């Protein structure tokens, strides 16, 4: 047993059938030492006397909100969340896997420039009593200080017989430095809390590995006139770092429509011929380190 | 209280006494997820009004409920009160019409009741080490389980093996594999109850079948081209029962690959079609292949030739010998022609034809298109000259025939005169001019016809009588005896006029 | 550390790191992570997971077992998945080599060479053994019943005024390798039998327009052997037969030597001599290549 | 400097690096690379603003940096055995690093952990190679 938060306590439990659970102590946060009275969630039943409290915890029955009274008045609280340890496994019921790039991958960060702002995305198939929290640190060893706001709701849609929730959350690094050469990677911690469920997850990474430029911006079709050849003409992504002639983007262009056109153009123009009912379509990727490519933004041939 | 908690009070209805035939029965509880369980049951009679309602009793005895409503089944979370590390008593309440209906009580461990299902239809195949070999991902939170599977041919029946234990992120099933006929397999586990068979597998043979196709070629046009014909189609390959319109997966698909076999100096000259795609030809050689495959690998492909056409046509074509080399004129068909010339020496059984490539083309001032090359067309000799022209040379199937015909190179005037000319007495009146066919006679459409000239010395009077190509012999009658004459045979072509030969002076003794 | 790699384990292999080839194997890597326990292991080839045949006998060690293993070198180690780690953990490694024990060496033949001061020594090396194997050459005396040895990769040279321990010695070699050890037979040397003379030479040819045309080889060695034999092989560019004759020649003067040869018929001509008597002859010369009017 | 060809030719090095490392492997202990591997930190001025301001302090970093991944591309880890070929893009890298080195200023391992080595050493080259082609590549179009 340890301490998450305030009057809130973690219980550990070897989860096979028929276990013994834990010993578990309860103390109550007052000076009074006689005339205490102690309740679980809302009953009224009284389960025990005394400053000290001694339970068993072998189920998700057992635990609750522990309430001490003297008086008839409430005195304080202690929660017993459970943390299931399947033989030496913890569980991941809470957040949906999404398996990509990988298996058990959970928490999925993605980063729009090198400024230092990431934000983590993570599914789930739970809608109500749901309660996330975040917290992130660079390094272990000797850790600095990165921030993260409280974790929302996004998007909700609908996958298979069940549905499917996303949230996500932003966070900041409080020293970004824009321009250096990483060399020890990001923390983030996040404490999955579903009623009296307790899970607990981690992802590490680094910024450079992470970053998802935006789409190109602005794009512009002028063809020779009665030629089906058309040159591209776009501009960097607005959200992309500045200025422009460090932090350089290499593109990618392609039409689609209904023969494979593929260029990599490290200029902001380019020339293709479009078929007819054809789209031309463009990407985005970071030139000297191979993090990821953008979606494509597209205008269509006429 | 809510959809997916129990409920720890009193059900809102008196108990069992009537003990009815019809009611709730065999209730049996899984575990569906690493969190999630379900449990179902089945009613007996009419539906008429009937809420059921599951029930649960835990160990310390308090017992609660569920509301189930008119389903026949329910499911929970681990987090609704139902004891899931220890040992609860479930049974099912039915109220209908007014009564109350249990069910057998059945204890168990809800971690523990766990059912397996087979592999959820996304099975990989291969073959490996003379076995076929099957993988599947592992079901979600079903680690470790006995798999067995049945497998039967065409002409046999199920037979029943065993692939071993699996215990990883992905499974495999060693399986023999038949050669010609397709199988059917059928998959099954259970965790170290058996689960239900699985849908079909089905398996094509390793090497698929040789493409029993037929093919027709058109005669060509004056355009140039002649289309292609399919005759005969693939034969469809036997199939299991389970198998028959089940597993897309598993057709034999075919390729079409045509080799121009014409116009070798091209850069490219084979493209692969559809079958179903008939490709324009020209008059030029082709070979057409066919290839099947399937999910194992391509199998034994079958490759017709189609001749050349041997058609000759009377184009005017003007050949010039320089003293830099030689330059051919010919009519140009169309605006921006790309042309490929081939020529091959008469004569040569199995001689390459040789191939030249102009650039696109034009129509001259005088409608001609034109090509050159350095000293090469050997001279005083017989070519088949055929060529081909496509506005999109990169597209094999858009060339056409421009012409085909024979040609004799280098100075048909001078080695066109006729050879071994003698002239022997008939009559006293008449004699006998023969000769040798002239070279340009083994040149199909170059000469066009002989031409005679006798001349009496004493008169000097000179007489010039044409003849067919194909005679070289003629008898000269309406002489004077005792004058001598004097007489000369030469090969005229159809732009230029023949050598006189040797003049042979004779006269009539008898 | 990118200068180091630290291992986190051990790994063994049975019967043992070399073996013979072709065998069959068990790779048992246990896995010694701290305040972990080994959700999955994952074996490596070279860089190259080979998924297929592992059995999970227990949490800290699994099995992999190879089925006629095949390569004269392979790099393994063994890696695992931690639940809470996102990267594989490297455990330990091994790197191991297969072959052949060696075979018995035969064909021991040592010759000294005119003017070498050298005796030479050759033997066959048999069937591949595909590791570092290495050839003992002992060398004793019949008549003071002194022993010399000798180490090689290959063959090797003695010297001739090393064998002062008499003029009868025993002469056999030793193969020895991680996978066993053989001995050859022993052969018995003496060192005035087994002088070979300096490597004979043809200079030109000629052929003399006679009654019968006849073709004259000139050729000499510079050996000081008086009592020389020597054999010659000649046949024609088209014939697959060799026509060999014997001489008795004293190299103080280029020897001659006349054939009776067909004409317009191209001829090869090699020799090789001995000390009269002595076991060993010389290798047949280079071809030479004459061609007849 | 020579800006315009150390640019292209930091162009050329960083698309080498990633040819030559196109996965992962955790070796336990690792908490103090320390003055192990010498990298570009925030504060040596390889920012736009340090490169206006100063270039030399940014250019000895990359100096030593680039002096350094040339004795680790250069020892036994990349030339012994497991024998790379020549004509493979490592043997181009190190010929690559030797040339940008000159245009700026004029432990024994066995068999089965060169790999590793190897895979490390790339995964290091790639991250410092990238901004050492950034910085070459912000002066030749403002520094000119
Ligand atoms: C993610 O989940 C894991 C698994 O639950 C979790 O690991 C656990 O963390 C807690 C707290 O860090 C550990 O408990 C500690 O154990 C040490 C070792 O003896 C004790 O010294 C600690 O005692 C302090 O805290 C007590 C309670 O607050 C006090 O009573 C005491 O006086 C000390 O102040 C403490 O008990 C626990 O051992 C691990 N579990 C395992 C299996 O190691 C991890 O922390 C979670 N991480 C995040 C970021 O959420
Ligand atoms: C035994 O003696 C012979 C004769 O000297 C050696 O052969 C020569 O070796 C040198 C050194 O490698 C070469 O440069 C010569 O080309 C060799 N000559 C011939 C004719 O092969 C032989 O190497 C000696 N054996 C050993 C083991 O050193
Ligand atoms: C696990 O397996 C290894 C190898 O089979 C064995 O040596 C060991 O005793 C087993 N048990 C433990 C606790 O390691
Ligand atoms: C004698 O052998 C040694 C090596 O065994 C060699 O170096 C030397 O050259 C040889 N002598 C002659 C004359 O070749």
């Amino acid at each position: 047993i340890w301490e998450l938060k305030k009057d809130v306590y973690v219980v550990e439990l070897d989860w096979y059938p028929d276990a013994p659970g834990e010993m578990v102590v309860l103390t109550c946060d007052t000076p009074e030492e006689d005339g205490i009275t102690w309740t679980l969630d809302q009953s009224s039943e009284v389960l025990g006397s005394g400053k000290t409290l001694t339970i068993q915890v072998k189920e998700f029955g057992d635990a609750g909100q522990y309430t001490c009274h003297k008086g008839g008045e409430v005195l304080s609280h202690s929660l017993l969340l459970l943390h299931k340890k399947e033989d030496g496994i913890w569980s991941t019921d809470i957040l949906k896997d999404q398996k990509e790039p990988k298996n058990k991958t959970f928490l999925r960060c993605e980063a729009k420039n090198y400024s230092g702002r990431f934000t983590c995305w993570w599914l789930t198939t739970i809608s109500t009593d749901l309660t996330f929290s975040v917290k992130s640190s660079r390094g272990s060893s000797d850790p600095q200080g990165v921030t993260c706001g409280a974790a929302t709701l996004s998007a909700e849609r609908v996958r298979g017989d069940n549905k499917e929730y996303e949230y996500s959350v932003e966070c900041q690094e409080d020293s970004a430095c824009p321009a250096a050469e990483e060399s020890l990677p990001i923390e983030v911690m996040v404490d999955a809390v579903h009623k009296l469920k307790y899970e607990n997850y981690t992802s590490s990474f680094f910024i450079r590995d992470i970053i998802k430029p935006d789409p190109p911006k602005n794009l512009q079709l002028k063809p020779l006139k009665n030629s089906r050849q058309v040159e591209v003409s776009w501009e960097y992504p607005d959200t992309w770092s500045t200025p422009h002639s460090y932090f350089s983007l290499t593109f990618c262009v392609q039409v689609q429509g209904k023969k494979k056109d593929r260029v990599f153009t490290d200029k902001t123009s380019a020339t293709v011929i479009c078929r007819k009912d054809a789209s031309i379509s463009v990407r985005a990727q970071d030139r000297y380190y191979s993090s990821s490519w953008s979606e494509w933004a597209s205008v269509p041939c006429s | 209280c809510r959809t997916s908690e129990c409920c720890f009070q009193d059900p809102p209805y008196p108990d069992a006494d009537s003990g009815s035939a019809s009611g709730p029965r065999d209730l049996r509880c899984y575990r569906i997820s690493s969190d999630r369980y379900e449990c179902s049951w089945q009613y007996e009679g009419p539906t008429a009004g009937v809420s059921h309602f599951l029930r649960c009793c835990l160990s310390s005895g308090r017992c609660c409920y569920f509301a189930a409503g008119s389903a026949t089944r329910l499911q929970f979370s681990d987090q609704a009160g139902v004891s899931v590390l220890y040992t609860v008593t479930l049974w099912v309440e039915s109220w209908a019409r007014n009564q109350t209906e249990k069910s057998p009580e059945v204890t168990l461990q809800l971690y523990n009741s766990v059912k397996y299902e087979p592999p959820l239809g996304d099975i990989k195949v291969s073959k490996l080490a003379g076995q076929l070999r099957m993988e599947w991902e592992t079901p979600d939170n079903q680690v470790g389980a006995e798999v067995q599977f049945r497998h039967r041919t065409p002409s046999s029946p199920w037979k029943l093996g065993d692939c071993g234990p699996q215990d990883d992120d992905t499974e495999s099933c060693l399986c023999p594999l038949e050669m010609n006929v397709a199988q059917e397999f059928q998959l099954r586990r259970r965790q170290l109850s058996w689960s239900k068979w699985s849908s079909p597998v089905c398996v094509p043979p390793e090497n698929p079948p040789q493409p029993q196709v037929r093919f027709s070629v058109e005669q060509l046009g004056q355009d140039g081209r002649r289309r292609l014909t399919l005759k005969e189609q693939p034969t469809q390959l036997e199939l299991p029962e389970g198998c028959q319109g089940l597993a897309p997966g598993t057709e034999v698909t075919y390729r079409l690959q045509l080799h121009m076999l014409s116009c070798p100096c091209k850069a490219k000259a084979t493209r692969t079609l559809h079958l179903g795609k008939m490709p324009y030809l020209s008059g030029a050689a082709y070979n057409v292949a066919v290839i099947s495959s399937n999910q194992f690998g391509p199998g034994l492909n079958q490759t017709w030739h189609i001749p050349a056409d041997t058609h000759t046509e009377p184009v005017a074509l003007n050949i010039s010998v320089g003293t830099n080399g030689t330059t051919m004129y010919w009519p140009a068909r169309a605006q921006s022609m790309t042309y490929c010339i081939e020529w091959q020496p008469v004569g040569q059984d199995g001689g390459l034809a040789t191939c030249s490539l102009t650039a696109p083309q034009d129509p001259d001032p005088a409608g001609m298109a034109t090509y050159s090359w350095s000293r090469a067309m050997g001279q005083e000799k017989c070519y088949y000259i055929t060529i081909f022209a496509s506005a999109h040379p990169e597209k094999l199937t858009l060339w056409s025939t421009v012409l085909s015909t024979y040609h004799f190179g280098g100075n048909a005037s001078a080695a066109g005169t006729p050879h071994h000319v003698s002239v022997k007495n008939h009559s006293l009146d008449s004699v006998s001019v023969d000769w040798a066919p002239s070279l340009l006679s083994t040149c199909p459409g170059v000469l066009k016809e002989y031409v005679v000239r006798c001349r009496d010395e004493d008169s000097k009077q000179v007489s010039e009588h044409p003849v067919q190509p194909t005679e070289t012999q003629v008898t000269l009658s309406g002489l004077r005896a005792g004058v001598a004459y004097t007489v000369q045979v030469r090969a005229d072509t159809a732009w230029l006029r023949g050598v006189w030969s040797q003049p042979q002076r004779f006269s009539i003794e008898g | 550390g990118i200068t180091n790699i630290n291992c986190s384990g051990h790994i063994w292999v049975e019967p043992a790191t070399i073996f013979k080839m072709g065998m069959n194997i068990s790779i048992y890597c246990q896995a010694a992570i701290k305040n972990c326990q080994p959700r999955k292991l994952h074996f490596y080839k070279n860089g190259i997971k080979e998924r297929f045949q592992i059995t999970r006998i227990n949490k800290t060690t699994a099995r992999l077992w190879y089925k006629n293993f095949l390569e004269p070198h392979a790099s393994m180690y063994c890696t695992a998945e931690c639940p809470k780690h996102f990267q594989e953990t490297l455990i330990c490694g091994k790197d191991i080599s297969s072959g052949y024990p060696p075979d018995i060496p035969d064909e021991v033949t040592c010759v000294i060479y005119e003017y070498s001061g050298n005796m030479t020594c050759t033997w066959n090396a048999g069937k591949l053994t595909y590791i570092d194997t290495k050839y003992v050459v002992h060398v004793k005396s019949l008549e003071t019943e002194e022993e010399q040895q000798y180490l090689t990769s290959s063959y090797i040279n003695i010297s001739t005024d090393s064998l002062q321990g008499g003029k009868k010695y025993l002469v056999w070699v030793q193969a020895a390798n991680a996978l066993g050890m053989e001995e050859s037979k022993q052969l018995q040397i003496h060192l005035d039998d087994i002088v070979i003379p300096s490597a004979a030479v043809i200079s030109r040819a000629e052929t003399i327009n006679a009654t019968v045309p006849k073709t004259i080889i000139y050729w000499d060695s510079q050996t000081t052997i008086e009592k020389v034999s020597c054999e010659m092989r000649y046949k024609a560019t088209t014939n697959q037969t060799w026509n060999v004759k014997e001489f008795d020649t004293n190299f103080t003067y280029v020897q001659q030597s006349e054939f009776y040869l067909e004409p317009n018929i191209k001829y090869v001509f090699q020799v090789r001599c001995q000390e009269t008597g002595k076991r060993y002859w010389q290798p047949w010369s280079s071809l030479f290549f004459h061609k007849t009017p | 400097p020579a800006w315009t060809q150390c640019q292209q030719l930091s162009q050329k090095l960083c698309t080498l690096a990633w040819s030559a490392h196109p996965m992962d492997l955790r070796e336990e202990g690792d908490e103090e690379t320390t003055n192990d591997v010498p990298h570009i930190q925030c504060g040596d001025g390889c920012d736009p603003q340090g490169l206006r301001d100063n270039s030399q302090f940014c250019l000895q970093r990359i100096h030593q940096g680039l002096i350094f991944y040339e004795k680790l591309l250069g020892s036994d880890i990349f030339t012994g055995e497991p024998s790379l070929l020549p004509d493979s893009p490592v043997g181009q890298l190190h010929a690559s690093l030797l040339g940008l080195s000159q245009l700026l200023q004029p432990s024994p391992s066995q068999p089965w952990q060169r790999l590793l080595l190897r895979f490390k050493i790339l995964r290091s080259l790639q991250a410092f190679v990238a901004v050492a082609a950034r910085v070459f590549a912000h002066g030749a179009a403002t520094l000119s």
